[PDB]
């Protein structure tokens, strides 16, 4: 995840 | 608290929180094999204060309409939903209360067999009348009249009335035998020549007396006589112009009715049967009772001042099917409720995929006489010349009997009742001599039409998973096996005039579970009074024609406040009053609705969307519908909706979404959107590719290994890492895999077996002579082998060419807009892409379809955000913002 | 009862030929060796392997 | 009737061949694994 809620891989 | 409590950890300290830290360490260490967490109580205490008000407020509320209105086909009610102050209502609890009277029409019959003479030999005379019939009772004299003597204190005779020969009494009380000996008295009730002579099945005859007599306005003792001996009255049959009826029975061989009025003559040969069963109960989740998705009769929910509506509905968000999906993704659906009528539709998986595995008979199944020996031969004496013994009649040889094939015959009955009658009307024949109604929809006709066992009787697709192709495209849930309908029409009872005390929920998304704030709110909604569009039937017969009615009595809103202590309720008020604290909802299905009429029988259908932004598009989902069963809910009424069964439009049902051969997409003229080539067919979404040299068909079915990578990759998000069966917590009832179904058999070749014939269906001969020729008739056959099913097995098997389908129902195809077709987020990766977020695109995209002669219309969705934000600035004012990012419901032009 | 008996058959707008197999004609088609097929009929919606 | 057929149809018939009996006057292949032999044997319902 991340903090703008869900996702995956634009964060290493 | 009180020390005695903390001593026992009733309300003291947490389990691990009082024990010495060493022991907590120990238990936390060795817990997998030696657990000690179950040996010390950990107290649990509810909040002491400021959680529930003490100021004597209601726990549930009663709301009665301020004003009502009755239309010939609808019902309008306006409520006054006024929540108090320092209290909060969650609209989820709110639910309408409905009372009235409902008439299910003559098409109702919540059973399959027959309640009358239920067990007799379904083909033979209620003793009729000239004479012909029978007598059970025995006597010692028959009087000048008076009757036959039942006998008593130096006298006693019987009552032409009922204590006559009560049709079910007997000499029976003899048994193995009885033998009307020269008792000179047979006797019994024979119907009279003014009463229709229906078969002996069905025969009802309203009781007329009390003792259970049967007459009309009182019956006369005739006096048939001897056995060609002489005047010597021997029999006194009692004759009883009954009022014969037959509710529940449709004949199936009325011999040529001599004329148009033989109520008697020789019709002692009429067969008869049960009537097909139709249960007729209210739609699942009461689908359709309230006016959803119809802009004309839309509801309202606005503060008592500023009546500006706050619920604005469209024709694209299909809020019924959306709700029905929501139950699935947030429930089980295999758990009948009774209040929301939450009984999901369903088809017996042994009825759409009928596996004619064969009969399990290996043993003769016999029928031995009633005593164990009949047709004995009197013998006497011995070759020692007759010592102390015309008597002692020992039956010779071996017992006399006659066998039945129970296992096979029961299976045949199942097949005929379950996957024979529901063939499309084309294959179904009409009885020999019975008239039928002109209309093709009324229950009178389609019940009168009778199937034929010759089409499907233990010699079709033998021992191979295969839905009879004629039944492949017909609705499966219009079926007496429909568990949901089965229960739901089981619930309201049986018969006519069924008063109903129903409760309906709120299915609209922006109102489904909105949290209301103090202030009085007006709340009116419109109810469909149209019988056909609110009640389900197992035959899909038109209801408002043959007879039906739903009269509403009273409609009351019902809500359950949470008795929150006002001390905290006020904080929650002023706290949800904040701008940033605003609520927000979304429709579950969350996608537009686009019907597309297909020509009655056509091969393909293209569609087009003029240039339009797709900022937050997510993917397309579609299916097929049969236009006869999709209501255009853009008007308060639809006189052309004659179909009554399940409606795939908004009832979750889908049963044709396998007839698509394949689909193509293309952006504005030529930009196909599988994409920069990815799929095995770089431009054609393939779903039913029928011939292979490439071997692209996946399962042993006739799918394609790109479609079964596009499905089961957006539904269960599996793929790219091995196709493993998905766990049931992500496989819901309306999911893909749950319903996928391949199958195959072999059919005799047409170019190899040079003895190949084309012996039709009325010229077969198998199991011939122990069945009826054409229909559910009777047994006038013969015996000579057979010759329908060309053996595809054993030593003399013929050649064989294969066939395969992929029956997949109750699921919609999905083509997610994501780049890799993965569930990487509700708002897709490619959806937010720069190219689609700055420059709109038109769309051209077309489908295949197996030609169905019955007119059918497409069904396509665009998986569009349907968000909503609901704010309440002041006590009694509600403000809402609706939105649809790729398919906005309003723009600068309005 | 609608008879396009006085119109220039083509009022309705036309779309690109789908450009895939199958739907461009409905006359009996022939297989590599000669075994024919059905153009737009049933028995073409089943995986008739050999 | 139905229950008896079920018992012989499924449990009274898979007995080892030593319990099954060949029919009165028909011939069977000498190989014990071929279908013709396997079905040729017929079980006695009285046993099950």
């Amino acid at each position: 995840s991340l903090a703008p809620r869900h996702g995956s891989r634009p964060f290493m | 608290m009180m020390p005695q409590w903390s001593y026992m950890h009733i309300a003291g300290q947490d389990a691990s929180e009082y024990l010495s830290p060493g022991l907590v360490q120990f238990a936390r260490a060795t817990d997998t094999y030696f657990s000690l967490g179950n040996k010390f109580r950990n107290p649990t205490v509810a909040p002491t204060h400021d959680v529930t008000t003490d100021r004597s407020q209601r726990l549930t509320l009663r709301f009665v309409p301020v004003d009502r209105e009755d239309t010939a086909y609808s019902y309008k009610v306006r409520f006054t939903l006024a929540v108090g102050d320092n209290r909060v209502l969650d609209m989820a609890s709110t639910y309408f209360d409905i009372r009235g009277v409902l008439d299910r029409g003559p098409s109702f019959k919540p059973y399959s067999g027959t309640a009358y003479n239920s067990l007799a030999p379904k083909t033979a005379p209620n003793p009729c009348e000239k004479v012909r019939g029978q007598a059970p009772f025995i006597g010692t004299n028959i009087n000048k009249d008076n009757g036959i003597q039942i006998g008593t204190d130096t006298t006693n005779q019987p009552i032409y009335a009922d204590k006559t020969y009560q049709p079910e009494p007997q000499v029976g009380q003899t048994q193995w035998n009885s033998e009307v000996g020269a008792a000179q008295k047979v006797a019994g009730r024979v119907l009279k020549d003014t009463t229709p002579m229906l078969p002996c099945y069905g025969s009802y005859a309203k009781p007329t007396n009390e003792k259970g007599g049967q007459a009309s306005l009182i019956v006369n003792l005739q006096f048939f006589a001897l056995p060609s001996t002489p005047n010597e009255p021997k029999a006194v049959l009692y004759a009883e112009n009954v009022s014969i009826e037959a509710p529940d029975t449709h004949l199936v061989y009325k011999p040529d009715v001599a004329q148009g009025t033989i109520s008697s003559a020789d019709l002692l040969t009429q067969q008869a049967a049960p009537n097909r069963p139709n249960y007729i109960g209210f739609r699942d989740n009461f689908i359709g009772l309230m006016y959803y998705n119809s802009t004309g009769n839309m509801g309202v929910l606005a503060g008592q001042a500023s009546q500006l509506n706050a619920v604005v509905d469209l024709q694209d968000r299909n809020t019924e099917l959306s709700y029905q999906l929501m139950l699935d993704a947030l429930g089980d659906r295999s758990r009948y409720f009774s209040m929301w009528n939450q009984a999901v539709d369903s088809y017996d998986p042994d009825v759409r995929i009928i596996e004619n595995h064969g009969v399990e008979d290996e043993l003769p199944n016999y029928c031995f006489p009633l005593g164990g020996s009949a047709a004995t031969d009197t013998y006497s004496g011995i070759k020692a010349n007759g010592q102390t013994w015309r008597g002692a009649e020992i039956e010779s040889g071996n017992i006399f009997a006659m066998e039945i094939n129970l296992a096979a015959n029961l299976w045949r009955s199942f097949l005929y009742s379950n996957v024979a009658l529901y063939l499309p009307d084309s294959y179904k024949i009409t009885p020999d001599n019975i008239t039928l109604p002109e209309n093709k929809n009324t229950y009178a006709y389609m019940n009168g039409r009778v199937a034929v066992p010759s089409a499907l009787d233990t010699y079709v697709n033998i021992g191979a998973r295969w839905s009879p192709d004629p039944m492949d495209n017909v609705n499966p849930f219009n079926h007496h096996r429909n568990a949901g309908l089965r229960y739901r029409s089981m619930l309201l009872g049986n018969g006519r005039y069924v008063p109903f005390h129903i409760q309906v929920p709120q299915k609209f998304f922006a109102i489904k579970n909105l949290l209301l704030l103090p202030g009085s709110y007006t709340y009116e909604w419109n109810f469909r009074k149209d019988v056909n569009m609110i009640l389900q039937s197992s035959l899909g017969n038109d209801l408002r024609v043959d007879g039906a009615s739903v009269r509403f009595d009273s409609i009351n809103l019902y809500a359950n406040f949470f008795p929150m202590a006002h001390n905290t309720a006020s904080t929650l008020e002023a706290m949800l009053r904040n701008d940033t604290n605003d609520q927000s909802f979304n429709d579950y299905l969350c996608a537009a609705n686009m019907l597309y009429p297909i020509p009655s029988n056509a091969t393909s259908v293209p569609i087009s969307i003029p240039s339009r932004n797709w900022a937050a598009f997510r993917g397309w989902s579609f299916t097929r519908l049969k236009t006869k069963e999709t209501p255009s809910l853009g008007s308060g009424f639809d006189p052309y909706f004659t179909y009554s069964g399940s409606v795939p439009y908004l009832d979750g049902t889908f049963y044709l979404n396998h007839t698509f051969k394949k689909v193509s997409i293309m952006f504005d003229s030529s930009v196909s959107w599988p994409g920069n080539d990815r799929l095995l067919t770089p431009n054609e979404f393939e779903i039913k590719r029928t011939v292979d040299g490439e071997g692209y068909n996946v399962a042993q079915c006739n799918m394609t290994k790109d479609w079964f990578l596009i499905q089961m990759l957006s539904h269960y998000n599996i793929g790219y890492q091995g196709f493993y069966v998905p766990e049931s917590y992500k496989d819901r009832m309306y999911s893909f895999f749950r319903n996928f179904q391949p199958m195959s058999r072999q059919v005799v070749n047409t170019t190899t077996y040079k003895e190949y014939q084309n012996v039709t269906l009325p010229f077969q001969h198998n199991n011939s002579g122990f069945v009826g020729y054409m229909g559910p008739t009777m047994r006038e056959g013969q015996a000579y082998p057979a010759n329908y099913p060309y053996p595809l097995i054993g030593q003399t098997a013929v050649p064989s060419l294969t066939q395969k389908k992929f029956l997949c129902d109750r699921t919609m195809w999905r083509i997610p807009f994501s780049s890799n077709f993965m569930s990487m987020g509700a708002l897709t990766d490619l959806g937010q892409n720069m190219l689609y977020a700055n420059s709109a695109h038109a769309l051209d995209m077309t489908f295949e379809v197996d030609p169905m002669d019955e007119p059918t219309l497409l069904y396509v969705l665009f998986e569009v955000f349907d968000v909503v934000r609901i704010h309440q600035p002041h006590r009694g004012v509600i403000e809402a913002v609706y939105l649809r990012t790729p398919f906005s419901a309003g723009n600068a032009t309005t | 009862a609608v008879s396009f008996k006085g119109g220039v058959f083509s009022p309705y707008l036309t779309t690109r030929l789908p450009a895939w197999a199958g739907v461009r004609q409905n006359v009996m088609g022939s297989n590599v060796d000669g075994r024919p097929v059905a153009p737009a009929n049933s028995a073409t919606l089943t995986y008739a392997t050999v």
